[PDB]
This record gives C-alpha cells, structure tokens and sequence, in this order.
C-alpha cells in the first residue's frame, strides 16, 4: 500500500520517513474510511455485479459462449463468472489497499501467458472488465465512481 | 574475517522471465567481509531468504588481519 | 515486507474470501491507530542519534567488559558496528510500527542475521540486552501508547535474536 | 574521500547494476533511451575507441 | 569439467568489457588465474569476477 | 553436456584407444535413430504450445487444488511459472531426445532444482505427475516409436525430480 | 516542494501520477494558505526568534561562549546568530514548500563538512536548533505549532 | 527540478531574503491555480492513450511518408518508438503544467533532444508537428483554460526542439 | 603519471641511449631534494586540514560575496564542494611536489576542469584565488627551501586554470 | 605491517615480491632493532607521558574540564586519560609494525562514528594527540623522534 | 593475513597490554631472521619456473598413471591445471615463508581445498607427493636455513590437504 | 620508480602518503649515489658484458648459432647481441629507477608476443638473461651484485 511504499523507498535512501512521507501517511490513514465504506459497498453487491457483467459481456460478446467458444458450456461460462469474481475481489482489495499493488501481485504480473494458455482472448477480457467496472460505478454514487473505476480501467489495461 | 559463504534463495516476484532463472535463484557465493553487509542488505531488498552463512578464511574475533 | 492493510489482503486472499466483518474490523483499527503512529515515527526520527546514545551507554555500562579489550566491542571498528547495528534496528522498529506488521523485520533483518552473528561471534544476550536498551529509552520518549507499540516490535527482534 | 576501489564497489553495489546486470550477466552497451542525453553521452562513449 | 569453452568465452567477454578490448600483453590470466578458478568452480558470481 | 557420439569419444579417450569395431556400431546405432530423433525434435517443436496446454490441463483436471487460493499455482505469476517450468521440461527433454544421452538434464534441469523448489515451497509430487501428463499427451503426437524414446527422458526427468 | 516530489517520484517509475498523489497535492494545496499563515508568524517575529534562541543556548551551553568555544568573542557570537537566522529562514521555507526539501538542499548537504572545515560543534548545533523549536513553537497555536516542531524536528536530526 | 513554490524559494534564497509581500501573493496564486492544474493532469493521464493514437493518427496522415517503407517511424520499432516519444513528451508536459515550471521540460526533456534526434536521423520538424497535434487532441480534453495553460508546455518543447 | 627520474628514463629511451653524464646529473638533483621533499610532503599531510580551514578563510575573508546568498560558495552543498576542490587541489600539488613533476596535475587535474567550472558556473578567477590562498598557507609552513618549490606546482595548477 | 602490504599487493596480482618489494622488506627488518628500541623507550615511559600530555590538553583546551564539557567529571577524566593510554600503545605497535596498519584497524576505522556517538569533540581528541607527540617526541632523540611525530601526525590527520 | 609482527601485536591487544619482554623478544628474532627469508624468497621467484618443472617431471615418474588416459592429469586442460596448482602452491609457501606465519596459507589455500579436490576427484595423496616434490627441489635449491624454512610452510600444506 | 609507486597507491585511497610510504621514499634517495654508481659500472662496461653474454649464451647453446637456428649468420647474431644490450639498458634503467617498472613497460609488455611473432624461443632469452646477469654480478660487490641479480631475476621470470 501507500505505507508499505513510503517504507521502501525511506529505506533505499537508509532514512526515516521525512515529514512529507509521514503527512502523506497521515492522508491516506484519514482516507482510510472512505475507502472501506466503497469496498464494503463492492462487497455487498456480488452477485448484483457479476451477473449483470456476464449478461453484456455475452451479449456484447456472443462468440464466447457460442460453439466453439472458449466459455462454451455451463461449466466454462462457470469458470469465466469465476474469473470476474476473482478480478472483482481484486479491485475490492486495491480500494483498500489505496493502489493496484495487490492487483498487481495476485491478478496482473503473468495473466497473458496464463489466457494464452489457457486460450482465453484478452480482448474478451478487457470487455468482461468494462462491463464490471459500468455496474460497478452505476451501483455507486458519484464520488466513489472515480476512484472505482481507476483500479477497472488500471486492470483493463494490463489485459489489453 | 574476510570471508563469508553465503547460500541464499532469491526468488521472483516483479515477473516472469523468459530465462530459466535456474542460476540466480538459489545459489552459494563467497563475499568478503566488508561487502557482505551491502550484499546481505541487497538481497533481503530483493526479497529473498538467505538460508546461510560461514567463516571460511578468517577467524573470528581477530583484531588484527582483517 | 507486508502492513497491517497489505497483510490482512493476503490472508483474505489465500482462502479466496471476500472481505467480512472482521477483516474491516482490523482494517478500522489500523487506520485509527495510524495516527499515533505516525507521531511515534516522527519523534523518533527526531531523536534517533540520541536514543542510540542512551542505550548503547546503557549496554556498556551494564556490561563493561564488550569494550575493554578482549570484548567483541572493542576496537573502534567492531564498536562502530555495533553501533551501526543498534541504528538500524532503531530505524527497522519504526518501520514496523508504521506499518502494523513484524514482516518486514522478518524479510529485511531477521533474514540471515542470526547466521551472521553466530559466525561472527557476536553475543546473542548482549545484542538483546542492547535491543532492551533502545526500548526503554525509546518508551520514555515516546509515552505510554507509543512504548507498548514500539516494544511489541522490540520483543520481536529480541526474540528473533534469541 | 575514499578513493577507486570503493568507488567501484559503491557503482557495483548500486541498485541499478543488481537489477540490469544481475551476478550473471557480463555488463554491455545498454542504449539507454532515457534520461534525456543519456542517449547520446552513452554512444558518444561507445563509438570511441580506447 | 564440462562447457570449459562457455566459461572461457564468458571470461574473455569480461576482459573485454572491463578494459575495453584484449589485454594478452598485461597476461590478465595469470594476473586472474586464482580469480577464473573460482569464477569456473563456482566460488563466486560474475559480478564478483567483474 | 554430451550426446552418444561424445559419450562414445569419451570412454574410448579415457582408456586411450582409436575406435574399434564396437565404436563404430554403436557410432552406427546412434546415426540409424537419427533421422527419427529429428522428426519428432521437429513435430514436438511445431506443436509445443499445444502439447503445454493439454498438459497443463490434465494437471490441473486431476489435481483442481493447486490452482484454487491456497494451491501453489494459484496466481497469474505462479500459474505463468508452473506452465514456463512445464515447458522447460518439455523443451529439455526434446533436446535430450535429439541429442540421444540424459547429460543435459542432470546438467541443466536438475542441478539445483530440489532445493529450489523445496525452498521456494514447490510441491514435487505434483510436478512429477506434470512430467507424466506431459509424457503421455507427446507420445500421441510423436508416433508410437518415438514415443517410448522420449518417454525415456521423462521418467529420467521425473526421477530426478522424485 | 510536495508536488516536486510527487512527480519526481512518478517519473522514476516513468508513469503519470496516480489519483492518490493527485490528492495528496490537492491536500497540499487546499492548506496552502495556513502555510502561508505560519509563515509569515515566523517571519514577522525572527528577530524575537533569533534574540531569544541564542540566549537559551548560551544558558544551556555556556561553554560554546566560553575561552576556547567556537562562538567566543562578539564576531563569533554574530556569526552564530547569523547562522541561526540563516536555519529559521530554511524553516519557514520548508513550511511553504510542505516539505523539507528547501532545508535539505540548502542547509543540510554537506552541513558537516562545512562546519568541520569551521571547526563548529554539531552538538552545539543540535541545541541550537532545539532552542530556536522552543521559541518559535511558542509562538504559535497547537496545530501549526505541531507542524513548524516537525521542521525543525528534522532540522535537528540532520544536524545530529 | 523546480516548481512554482520552488522558484519563489530560489528567488529570495539568493537574496538571502525571507519572504516578503510579493512572494506571498504568487505563492497564494499557485495556490489557487493548484485544483485547475491536478484537474487537468488527472484528465490527460486518464486519456493519455486517446492522446497518443489521435496525434499520431494526425501526423502520419499529414506526413505519409513517414510510415511508407524507408521511413524513420517504418518498422514496429521505430513506430513504437515514435509513439513512445509521445507518451514521453505528454508525460512530461503534464509534468511541468503541475508543476507550474518548464524546468523540468530543459532538464528531463530537452537536453541532448536535438542532438540525439540528429544522430539518429529521426525529423525534427514532423516531431514538432506531433507535439503540435497532440497540443490540439489535450485542449480540447481539459477545457479552455487548461488548454491554454497546456498549450505553454506544449509550445515550450517545440520552441526548444526547434 | 611521471615523476623527474621517470622523465629522464623515458627522454634517454626514446634516443636509445644509455646514461651520459648529464642525465646522472639530473639523477643526481632530484635525489638532493628528495630529501626536502619528503620532509615537506610529511609537513602538509600532517597539517593538510588545517592548510584547507585557513586557506578557505582568508579566501572568503577577501571575497565574502563568494559564501554570502548569491555567491557561487553559498549552500552547505557548495560550501563543501569548495572545500573538496581545495583539497584535491592540495593533495595532488603534494604528489606532484613529491614527483617533482607536473605530470601528474595534468592528468589528474586539470584536464577538462575549465569545461567542469564553466559548465557549473563556477568562477575560475576566484578558484585561482583560492589556490593562491593555499600556496601562501602551505609556504609558510612548509618553510623557507620547500616553498619555493611547491610554488611552482601551485601556480602550474593556477596557470592551467588561468 | 610492511611484509603483509608488499604480500598482498604481490599476491593480488598473482606475483612473486618484485626486487622493490623484497628491498623494503630488507630495509624493514634492518631497522628493526632500532625502531623495536624505540618502542621499548615510549613503553617504559606510557604513565609519564599520558599525565603529561593530559595536563597539557586541559591547559591547551579547558572546555573539556570546563561545565558543559566532555571530560567535565573525575571519572570522565579518567576515561579521557585511558583512551591516550590506548592510542599511544597503537602507535607502540604501529613502530615495530612499521606501518599505521594496526593503528588504523584498531583505532582509526570507525573511530568518527564512535567518538560521534559519545560526544566526543575531534578537536579535542587531536589536540590530544599532539600534546602526546609533544611529550612522546621529547623523551627521544631526534632520528627516533622523526619517525614517531610520523605516526602520531597520521593519528592527528585521521582523527580529525 | 598475519605475519609474525602482526600476531604478536593480535595476542597482545586482545589482552589489552603493552609490549612485554617476551613480545620484544619474538620480535627480534623475526628481525634476525628477515634477511634470510628475503634471499630464500627471491632464490625461489629466480628459479620458481624451474621448480615447477623438475617438481612436476618428478610427480609424473613416479606415479606415470597420473598424465597417461585416465589419470587425472591427462588431457592438456587437466595437465595445465595440475601445474598451475603447483604453482599456487609454491608461490603461497614463499608468501608464508616471508611473511613467517601460517595463516595465509590457510586463508587463501587451504580453506575449502580437500572439499573441493574431492568434488573433482583430485587425488590428495598425489597432491602431497607433488608438494613433497616441490619441497625437494626447492630444499636443495635454496640452501640448509632456507630448506627447513621452506620445508615448514610445504609440511604445513601437506597437513592441510592430508 | 619507487616514488611513482607510493603516489599512485597513495592517490588511489585518495589519502597522503603513510609514515611507510615516506619513509620509503626516503631510504630510496639516501640510496641514490649508490644506485647511480651502479649504473656507471654497467653503462662503462656494456660492450664486454655483452660480448661475454654472447659468448656464454653461445656455449650453452651451439643450435642458435648453428644453421637452421634463429641465430644464424651475422646479421641475425648481431640483432641477438642488439637484444642483449636493449635489455642491459633496461636493467640500468631499472636500477635507477629503483624498481623495475621502466623495465617493465619497455621490454616486458608484450615480450612474449613480440618474440613469437620473431620466433625467437624464449629459453633462449632466459639463458641470454642468466649468462648476463653473471657477467654483470662478476663486475660489481656483493651488495651491488645481489640488487643487480634481483633486477635481472625479475628479467628472467618474465621472459620465462
Ligand atoms: C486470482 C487471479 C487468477 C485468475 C484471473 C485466474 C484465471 C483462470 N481461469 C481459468 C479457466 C477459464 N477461464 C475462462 C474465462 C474466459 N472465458 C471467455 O473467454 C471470457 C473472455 C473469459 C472470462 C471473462 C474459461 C472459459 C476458463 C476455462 C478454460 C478451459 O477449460 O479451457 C484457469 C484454469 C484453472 C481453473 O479452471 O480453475 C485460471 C487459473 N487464476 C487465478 O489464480
Ligand atoms: C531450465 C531449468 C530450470 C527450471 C525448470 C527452473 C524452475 C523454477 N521455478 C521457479 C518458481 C515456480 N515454479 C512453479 C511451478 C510449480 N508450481 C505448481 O505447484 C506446479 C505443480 C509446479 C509446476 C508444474 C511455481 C508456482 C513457481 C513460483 C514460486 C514462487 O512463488 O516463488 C523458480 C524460481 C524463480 C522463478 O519464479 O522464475 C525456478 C528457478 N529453474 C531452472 O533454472
Ligand atoms: C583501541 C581503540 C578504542 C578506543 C580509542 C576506545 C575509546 C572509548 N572511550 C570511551 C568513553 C570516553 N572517552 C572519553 C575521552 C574524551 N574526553 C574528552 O572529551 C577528550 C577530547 C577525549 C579524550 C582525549 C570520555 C570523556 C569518555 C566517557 C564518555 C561518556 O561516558 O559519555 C568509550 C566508551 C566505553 C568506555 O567508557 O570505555 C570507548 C569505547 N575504545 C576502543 O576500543
Ligand atoms: C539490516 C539488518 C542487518 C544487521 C543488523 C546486520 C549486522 C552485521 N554486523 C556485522 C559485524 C558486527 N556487529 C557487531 C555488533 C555486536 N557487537 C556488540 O557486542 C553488540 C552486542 C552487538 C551489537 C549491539 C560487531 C562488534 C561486529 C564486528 C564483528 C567482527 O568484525 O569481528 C556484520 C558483518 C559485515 C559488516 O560489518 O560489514 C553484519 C552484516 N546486517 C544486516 O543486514
Ligand atoms: C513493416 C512492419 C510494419 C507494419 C506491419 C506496419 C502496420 C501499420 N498499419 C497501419 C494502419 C492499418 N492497419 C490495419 C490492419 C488491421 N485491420 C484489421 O483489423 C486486421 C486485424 C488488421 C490487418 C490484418 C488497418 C485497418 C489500418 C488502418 C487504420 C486506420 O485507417 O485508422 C499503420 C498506420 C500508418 C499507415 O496506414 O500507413 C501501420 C504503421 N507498419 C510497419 O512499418
Ligand atoms: C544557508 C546554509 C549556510 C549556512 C548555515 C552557513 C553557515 C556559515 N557559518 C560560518 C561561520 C560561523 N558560524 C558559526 C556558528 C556556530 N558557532 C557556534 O558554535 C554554534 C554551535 C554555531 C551556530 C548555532 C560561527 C561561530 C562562525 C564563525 C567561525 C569562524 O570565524 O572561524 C560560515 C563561514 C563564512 C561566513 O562567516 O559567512 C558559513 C558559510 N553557510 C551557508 O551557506
Ligand atoms: C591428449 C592430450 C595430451 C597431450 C598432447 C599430452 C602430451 C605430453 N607430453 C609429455 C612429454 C613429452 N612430449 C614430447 C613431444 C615433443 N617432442 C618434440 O619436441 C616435438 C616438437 C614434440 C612432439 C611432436 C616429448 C619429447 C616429451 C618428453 C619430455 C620429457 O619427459 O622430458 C607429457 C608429460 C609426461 C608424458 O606424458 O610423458 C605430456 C602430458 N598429454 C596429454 O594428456
Ligand atoms: C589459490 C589456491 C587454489 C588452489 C590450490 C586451487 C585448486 C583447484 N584445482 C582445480 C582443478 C584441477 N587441479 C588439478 C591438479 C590435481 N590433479 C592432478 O592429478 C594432481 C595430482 C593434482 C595437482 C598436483 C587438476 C587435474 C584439475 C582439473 C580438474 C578437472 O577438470 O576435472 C580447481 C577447479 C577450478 C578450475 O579447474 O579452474 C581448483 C579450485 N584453487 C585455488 O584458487
Ligand atoms: C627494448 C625492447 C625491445 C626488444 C627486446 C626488441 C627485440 C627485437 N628483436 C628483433 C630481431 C631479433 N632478435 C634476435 C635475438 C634472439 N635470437 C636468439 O635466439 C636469442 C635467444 C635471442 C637474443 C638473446 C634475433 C636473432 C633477431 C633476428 C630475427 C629475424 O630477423 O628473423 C626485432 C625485430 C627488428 C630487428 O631485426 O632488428 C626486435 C624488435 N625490440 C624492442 O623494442
């Protein structure tokens, strides 16, 4: 997080914290319950969120779940909910985090040689993710939409 | 002093490589004295787990000779 | 290294759960804590070079013999180590209290520093007496809050060493 | 103050030599884009001969 | 004991990236003699032979 | 590393003799597989990707907990790393086959790889059922013959990873 | 300055600052004008500042103006003070600039070499500035007098 | 490098001079310009890609010549690299806008600029009308004011390449 | 570097002759004063900060702009790097002295400084000021015979500046 | 001491001693009766020349006796008195090593950072050392005094 | 490393104690005997090539399997590093022999050396019976002082590896 | 030389010279005039030390001078004999000096490809070196004769 950042790069330079990097501290530990309050309000609207998201991206997408898709099948369409689900944790926990950094780690570093292999299309991907980033921002208010749907569009991009 | 023996595990975590990576992850190395507190420093920067450390030329404890 | 946010993340992660009550709940107290913390940091910052003062005259008053000759503290190279090493584990307890977690005690001091004075010679009891040294010196400048944060981090190194 | 053996080690203790160069790899001309003048000063440097 | 020659080569890459071209008429490998048989018995690293 | 012919040059250098009747047939052996040795070192290499993803697939198929949170490959850079790993024992072992001798992989793959993977936490025994799944989706692509030679270097694969 | 460490501290990850560093420069800015407010207490009082810092470090060290102390004589004592003057125009630059980097660029590298080759104790110093913390601290409300002491706090711990 | 509050700082470090009225009214005027300047570096860094892909689509349409074979953008890695020079002269020149001083353009951007594009053959004329194009695509993103004010920084790096 | 016996060596090797009269002549001047120039070489490194703190005061006493806000000697950065160059300055006269030839200053010194200082600024005038203020300082102590001699390294060093 | 300079700069590259080399190894132990007398002189007389020299370091500098100063205290004299038992014993094994090696490891490397830590002014510590020489010189002839005013000028410019 | 001075001086700082009688007395006697150990140093660099090649000559007549194919000394590679051991050998003996201490030789040759020959497959045996041949030549090549000087420091290694 | 020596690793501790290094120094120029004569008895007398050089390298040696060998005839002894004297200049050089350095960059550097490229077998150069050497030793006292021996020693190893 933005602690774990000014602790690091404090000890590249074997310092303490300067008064800048303990004033920023000091923001994001008053930022802190905003930022729970969103994820808390991500949190409750899962299934809300993950359904209305596969319904346009199959919609947008037909091709995925038509013969010779890759979500062909309940039990793969099952997989790709569960991939949304999964990026969806992810961004609940980078709103906490305050950056993408656990984003970053569980689902960014390696995830084109994992849908390559898995023969997963990228661009179906960042469309899957578009579409959780509308719900998501639409179940939100005005305020907590932007800063949603940074993390959305910072995954999107490693997909694309 | 003047020497350590060091066995240590670097992992990865940035990235995945194209090399094998089989070379620079888990290796024993000999670092002199006077650099093994930056070299240790480096190594715990980049996240890895040194497994082990040895005398192999000085004595412990010498004043003199290092 | 991992904070107390980073730390709760990834033990969410591992069982793949989302957030429950609890995990805002630990979430909630770090953020309040944060605070106090972030005054804690800043005065020891201030008065590093004196805390390490204080407490290595305290280890050397209570064990004379480390710096009279024969000791592993004598000379002034092996002194200036020494001291160099009450520095940062000083620096390293501050940032472990700012963040909320003992990991980065674990990957960035712990990580091979057993080993390291083991070969060397280094007495394990005295480097614990010295990491006791900077904890009392530091409570007292830090207050009662502080003092129990900061040797929660204190214990830890101690008990790493021991 | 220190003289050339520990301007050696502090260039090769860098961080940056860790991170391009690694225990492994034998140092090379890297082009370097950025900084700016990096670039030019580098092939000025390797365009000349010893 | 084997790939003797890729470690070989691996050093004379060395030489010259460190002093910019061959240097037989300073005999380095003699000067380095003890030097490549750690670097080839794997006592140390390529950055600690550099 | 070495291949039949060097390890044939090799035990005729270390006895010291010009090569005799025996030399020469297995010298002849060894140019008689030649021709299928590069057929399937060609077939393997059109269809390495492939042969990794139906590979890793039945791994997975059999053992689902390694990619659910807790698993070892339960991450995109753990999952990456498991399918690299994967196709570094397949590449090897094609080299191996081509060259004819088990050198390259003591010599590469397994030098080291024991503590590095028990350090790192990697499970072996499911590596070792990667190697089998591997084995067994190219032996369907090689052809019946080259499949038991390669096979050959699998099981050598696998034991010395077991 | 805070915005010229938070682009600084983008450029050397070569990307555009993040909604987090965005923010902590709107804080920044927001309380630009309590800065400000501080600033010019400091100023209008630096006199006063200076005067009675130099008298509680000479209280505190006497030896310092004392035969054989580097302040001796009354040239020395107004090289001192000049320094002194110097360190609470450095503060109050720190206190608009919202950082420390003002203090460190200009009086703060290279400090012990240069009063090495003075012969100027660091200690001395130390107390000095301590006293100058006292004084100025004095001067101001709790909240703004917590934020000039972490200047001066850090004033302090770079000089010792 | 230098901003707005830095430059004030130099101004009255050289005269040794604490501040004055003066200085306090154009530090109140960044001040106040700050929430317009994080606006817009918030915009452009949300449309940095749309930037880059208009700009260049412009340029290579008024400039063919450029990506037709022999060209200095013909081939993925000078088209890249092209393409990689504009998010570098965005990046920066949203940069100096937050800062509020083309410092920052002479020292990370400017120096050697010329003399690198000349030894690398690279058209200085048809990157001026890049930067140019991307000036036109940023102001009509971020609004009247902060157009113009981006047009500065904007027109600073073509001045200087030039 | 050179020192005066390895010059007559090489002047002698380039005509290929061995020693004559005149070249043990040489020989024999620099091993006359090799004596007063060890003794003054032990002087100054016994007393070489010293010779940096007065040679630094007087020179600021006779140019205070230079240390005052707005002179190119005001920081504490550049107060120091002032004292740095002074003392490379002092130190290599001391190697050259004790070479007993200048060689050295060329090399190690004042190749490219002209390009250094007015790339930053820096006042050549006020550095050969500087170097005067040094070569008083270290004559008077070095005393009557060796301050004649190291006259003659610091005004080269003053003559390559200026 | 001389041998293991001229051994470890053969052995770094990979050499036997060159005919230098082995000369000043001659030149070393040739004079090793009379550089050994020499530390005989300075060891016999180690009582009388520290009292010396730390009465002339108190007249010379007052402050370290004076309140506020370092040496202020009987037992803090006591210590102050040790450290020069110390250091004139370094330069005893600095004459029959021949060269400031031993000095320099035992009570050279570090000794900033050590004296820093205990408030110990490095002026005082070199005027120290040069009532030391002062005393030390005096109870030797000219041709020995030469080379121990060597050894303790380089004591004075590495302390400080 | 040690020499004899710098152990004497070791023992009595880590007993904190000036120069004894007993120390005075070591010391005169490596005084008395440094001449001699510089002829024997630079009778053994004048003839160190001839050394090693009757040293070598003689290791392979008596043990011929050594250099014939399947010794360990047959190939160029294997004979070359055999010699080059002797050389190490005998340059680090002189070392030790000068500097009238042990401690570099196990230090720089001894530390790790049985390991790692038996890693090799080295035979340790024939490496003494080549260091018994080196103490040979060099015993007779020297001179009856310098023999049993010389002798000490080979027995010492022999020790090592045996 | 022997001052070129202690500058350089002086400098490259970016240091003064050591009580060591100076008194080196120091017992190099007391020991000028001897060294200068020594270079007097060798350049006074250059034309029979090679002459007898030759004459031994010749005795031990019959093939060079026989047909076939890379001393044949009379222009290729006379270059052999030229050889001889170059490396007697060298060994002058070098004494003065102090140190064999200017034997060192002269005829040292790259010898070996030189005189492979010639093909001129190095034994030879080693017993040329030997039989002058003895020459050389015969002419001068023993404490001239061993410093002298020292010199071509250094030259022998090289060449070998
Ligand atoms: C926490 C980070 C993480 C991620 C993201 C992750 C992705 C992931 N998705 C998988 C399967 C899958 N994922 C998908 C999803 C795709 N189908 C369509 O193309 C869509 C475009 C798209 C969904 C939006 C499908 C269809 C599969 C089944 C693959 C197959 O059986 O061939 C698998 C194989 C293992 C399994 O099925 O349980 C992984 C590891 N793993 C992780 O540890
Ligand atoms: C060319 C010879 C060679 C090989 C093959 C090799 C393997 C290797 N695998 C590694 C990590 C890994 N390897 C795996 C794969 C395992 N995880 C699952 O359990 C699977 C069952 C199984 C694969 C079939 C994983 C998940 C990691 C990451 C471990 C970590 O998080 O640190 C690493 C550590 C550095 C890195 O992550 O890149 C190496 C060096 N190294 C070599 O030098
Ligand atoms: C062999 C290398 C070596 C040295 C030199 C050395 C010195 C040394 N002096 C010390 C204390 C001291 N040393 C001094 C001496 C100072 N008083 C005045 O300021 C003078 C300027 C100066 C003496 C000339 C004083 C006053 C103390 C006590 C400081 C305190 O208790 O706070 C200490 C701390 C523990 C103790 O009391 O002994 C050390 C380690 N230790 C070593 O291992
Ligand atoms: C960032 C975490 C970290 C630490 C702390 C660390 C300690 C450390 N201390 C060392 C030496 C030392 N450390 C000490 C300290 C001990 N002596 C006294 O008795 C005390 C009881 C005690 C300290 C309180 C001493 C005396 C030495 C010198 C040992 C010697 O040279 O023989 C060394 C050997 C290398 C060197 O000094 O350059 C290391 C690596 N390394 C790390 O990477
Ligand atoms: C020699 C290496 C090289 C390549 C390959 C290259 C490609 C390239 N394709 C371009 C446009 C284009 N490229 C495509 C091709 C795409 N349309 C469909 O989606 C397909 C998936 C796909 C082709 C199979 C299209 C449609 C455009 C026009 C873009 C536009 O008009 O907006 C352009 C823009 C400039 C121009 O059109 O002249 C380049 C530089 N340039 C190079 O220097
Ligand atoms: C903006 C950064 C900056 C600073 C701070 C600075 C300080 C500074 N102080 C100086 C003198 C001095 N400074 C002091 C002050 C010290 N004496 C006492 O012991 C105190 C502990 C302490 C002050 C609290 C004294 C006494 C002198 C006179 C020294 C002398 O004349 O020898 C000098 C020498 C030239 C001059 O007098 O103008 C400088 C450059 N210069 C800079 O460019
Ligand atoms: C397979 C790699 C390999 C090679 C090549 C090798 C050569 C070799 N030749 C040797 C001796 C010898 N070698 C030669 C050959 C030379 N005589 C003339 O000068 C010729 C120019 C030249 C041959 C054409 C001679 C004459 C000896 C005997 C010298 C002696 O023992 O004194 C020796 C030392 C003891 C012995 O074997 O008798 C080796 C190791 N050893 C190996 O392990
Ligand atoms: C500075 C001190 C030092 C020593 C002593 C040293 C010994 C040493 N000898 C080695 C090889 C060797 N050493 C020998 C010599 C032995 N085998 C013969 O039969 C003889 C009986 C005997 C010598 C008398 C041989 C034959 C090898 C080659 C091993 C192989 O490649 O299989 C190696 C392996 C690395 C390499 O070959 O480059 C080492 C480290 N290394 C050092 O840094
Ligand atoms: C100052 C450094 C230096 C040296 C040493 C040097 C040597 C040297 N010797 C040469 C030829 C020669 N040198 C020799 C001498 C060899 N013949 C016998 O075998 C002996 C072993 C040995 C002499 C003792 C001979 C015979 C030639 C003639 C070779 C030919 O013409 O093919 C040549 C080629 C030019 C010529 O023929 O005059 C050079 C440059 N040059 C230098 O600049």
């Amino acid at each position: 997080s933005v602690v774990t950042k000014a602790i690091v790069s404090a000890d590249a330079e074997a310092r303490y914290l300067s008064p800048g990097e303990l004033d920023r501290i000091r923001g994001f530990v008053s930022s802190g319950e905003r930022r729970l309050r969103v994820a808390q309000t991500l949190t409750e609207s899962r299934e809300r969120i993950i359904k209305q998201a596969g319904d346009q991206l199959f919609q947008k997408r037909p091709d995925l779940v038509s013969p010779g898709g890759n979500a062909y099948g309940a039990e793969r369409t099952a997989s790709c909910l569960r991939d949304l689900d999964y990026y969806l944790r992810l961004v609940t926990f980078g709103i906490v985090a305050g950056d993408v950094t656990p984003i970053e780690e569980i689902g960014v570093i390696g995830v084109k040689e994992m849908y390559r292999n898995l023969e997963v299309p990228l661009p179906g991907m960042v469309e899957a993710v578009k579409a959780m980033k509308s719900v998501a921002t639409g179940l939100l208010s005005g305020d907590d939409s932007a800063e949603v749907g940074y993390y959305f569009d910072y995954l999107a991009g490693a997909l694309a | 002093t003047r020497l350590f023996k060091v066995t240590a595990l670097i992992p990865s975590y940035k990235k995945v490589r194209g090399g094998r990576e089989l070379q620079n992850t888990y290796f024993t190395k000999l670092v002199e004295y006077d650099r093994w507190f930056a070299e240790q420093q480096r190594i715990q920067k980049q996240g890895g787990k040194i497994l082990s450390v040895k005398m192999v030329a000085g004595k412990p404890g010498l004043n003199t000779g290092v | 290294m991992q904070d107390a946010i980073t730390s709760v993340i990834n033990t969410y992660d591992v069982q793949g759960k989302y957030f429950d009550t609890s995990a805002f709940d630990k979430l909630k107290a770090y953020y309040a804590t944060g605070e106090l913390r972030v005054r804690a940091a800043g005065t020891i910052s201030a008065n590093a070079a004196t805390i390490i003062k204080e407490a290595s005259a305290k280890l050397f008053s209570n064990q004379p013999d480390l710096v009279r000759p024969g000791g592993n503290a004598y000379t002034t190279r092996r002194y200036a180590a020494c001291v160099r090493d009450m520095d940062y584990f000083l620096r390293y307890a501050t940032y472990a209290m700012l963040a909320g977690d003992t990991s980065i005690l674990d990957e960035r001091v712990l990580n091979g520093l057993k080993e390291t004075y083991n070969s060397l010679g280094v007495p394990i009891s005295s480097t614990v007496q010295g990491i006791q040294a900077m904890k009392e010196v530091t409570g007292s400048l830090v207050g009662s809050g502080a003092a129990k944060e900061m040797g929660v981090y204190f214990d830890y190194l101690s008990s790493g060493l021991s | 103050t220190q003289g050339f053996k520990p301007f050696i080690n502090a260039i090769l203790d860098s961080k940056e030599y860790g991170e391009v160069f690694g225990d492994g790899t034998v140092p090379y001309n890297r082009y370097p884009t950025l900084p700016a003048a990096n670039f030019p000063n580098t092939e000025i440097l390797y365009n000349q001969l010893t | 004991l084997a790939s003797r020659t890729e470690f070989d080569a691996l050093i004379r890459a060395a030489y010259r990236q460190v002093f910019e071209r061959d240097m037989d008429s300073y005999r380095i490998t003699e000067v380095f003699s003890v030097l490549e048989t750690k670097l080839r018995n794997r006592e140390i690293t390529t950055k600690e032979f550099i």
